[PDB]
């Protein structure tokens, strides 16, 4: 969640993270991340 | 008393001249066990 | 439907060594109709 | 669009409507259980114990001579051998009975031995829309039938919570392929991986 | 009881003979495993007594 939290109190608003290349002001999946 | 008339019908198909057939006995056991209501309400449980 | 029936007829006779006159009767019966539908299919596509 | 051999699937049912993915722990408590997964908005489920891969797909008389002794698209009426992804063993139907009510239901659980008497499962269509000899789609309700014991893997609502059993009740299940054949060199979801930059790790209450 | 005795002996006459159990037929011991587990033994030991 930066700490790790138990599974019962883990929510969508508590634990949800993402992967991006850079922060600017903005079938199977496509192979974007290597 | 009503369903006993259908059960003594099916002894004549699965048992002929004192020897049991294999093809008709395989298909009547396969058909009876998918429906639990064809048995009595005790075995379906007392 | 005819492919899976003759193929399962082969898998039933895959363990036995020889075939009796009953089995080669039914196999030539199934292969002759299989040739007729093969002749029915090619004349559908022999025209351009 | 159509399932193949070597795709990881998750067996789930419907019961408000709530999906119960069939997950198996392994190395302890081999009898399978079910998981609530419509409530992912408040609690996340564990799908690492739900990945089941389809290793081989044969027909009915094709398995018969093998017990007597790459990617193939499976059809209706065929057999399938589901194998777990964490514990690498087969989902079969054992001889025991844990219902204790003489309902004639065998419990379904995992096996290490590769005997194909009880490890194989045959599919059947739900409705008259699809018959034997068609190919399976994503999201079609299927009916798995055991070979040796000849019962159907269904959801039991008799005693307590919802559990799985092999009995003579037809309950429809969804296959839902969770992972197809992935190209090497790209991340997918569910992968066990590290975060090298040093490693992002914990101490040996470790929060 | 007339329905149940017609139910029981029907389950008896559809049972395979001894020479199918003596062979390696996986079908015959499957049917005998269903009918032995459909109807228990000691219930019949009490009824015959």
């Amino acid at each position: 969640a930066l700490v790790v939290v138990d599974a019962c109190k883990a929510h969508t608003k508590a634990t949800s993270f993402c992967f991006r290349v850079s922060k600017e002001k903005l079938g199977m999946g496509p192979p974007e991340i290597k | 008393c009503g369903g006993e008339r259908y059960l003594d019908f099916l002894r004549f198909a699965v048992f002929v001249n004192g020897e049991s057939v294999e093809e008709n006995a395989n298909v009547v056991v396969r058909l009876l066990i998918r429906k639990p209501e064809c048995f009595g309400p005790a075995l379906r449980g007392s | 439907r005819l492919q899976e029936s003759i193929s399962d007829f082969y898998w039933y006779y895959s363990g036995k060594d020889v075939i009796e006159e009953q089995g080669k009767r039914n196999f030539s019966k199934a292969m002759s109709v299989a040739k007729q539908v093969f002749n029915s299919l090619t004349e559908y596509i022999q025209g351009p | 669009q159509f399932l193949r051999t070597d795709d990881e699937v998750v067996l789930q049912c419907s019961a408000e409507q709530l999906k119960l993915c069939l997950a198996a722990e392994g190395f302890g408590n081999r009898l399978c259980f079910l998981e609530p997964t419509s409530n992912a908005q408040n609690v996340p489920p564990d799908l690492a114990i739900c990945c089941f891969t389809l290793e081989q797909s044969l027909s009915v008389r094709a398995l018969q001579e093998m017990l007597a002794n790459g990617h193939r698209t499976l059809l209706y009426g065929h057999a399938i051998l589901l194998r777990h992804a964490h514990s690498r063993m087969y989902l079969s139907c054992l001889t025991t009975s844990r219902s204790m009510t003489d309902k004639l239901a065998f419990d379904v659980g995992l096996q290490e031995d590769a005997t194909g008497e009880a490890c194989w499962w045959t599919m059947h269509p739900a409705s008259k829309q699809r018959s034997e000899g068609e190919k399976v789609r994503v999201g079609d309700d299927l009916i798995l039938v055991s070979v040796s014991s000849e019962r159907y893997l269904h959801l039991s609502t008799a005693s307590g919570e919802l559990q799985v059993d092999a009995s003579f009740m037809q309950t429809l299940w969804n296959m839902n392929p969770i992972c197809s054949c992935c190209e090497e060199g790209y991340v997918t979801g569910g992968h066990v991986l590290r975060l090298f930059h040093e490693c992002l790790t914990i101490s040996a209450q470790r929060r | 009881m007339s329905f149940y005795a017609a139910l029981i002996d029907l389950l008896g006459r559809c049972a395979p003979e001894m020479h199918l159990i003596q062979a390696g037929k996986g079908e015959a011991l499957r049917i005998r495993a269903i009918l032995r587990s459909l109807v228990p033994l000691d219930d019949l030991v009490g009824i015959i007594s």
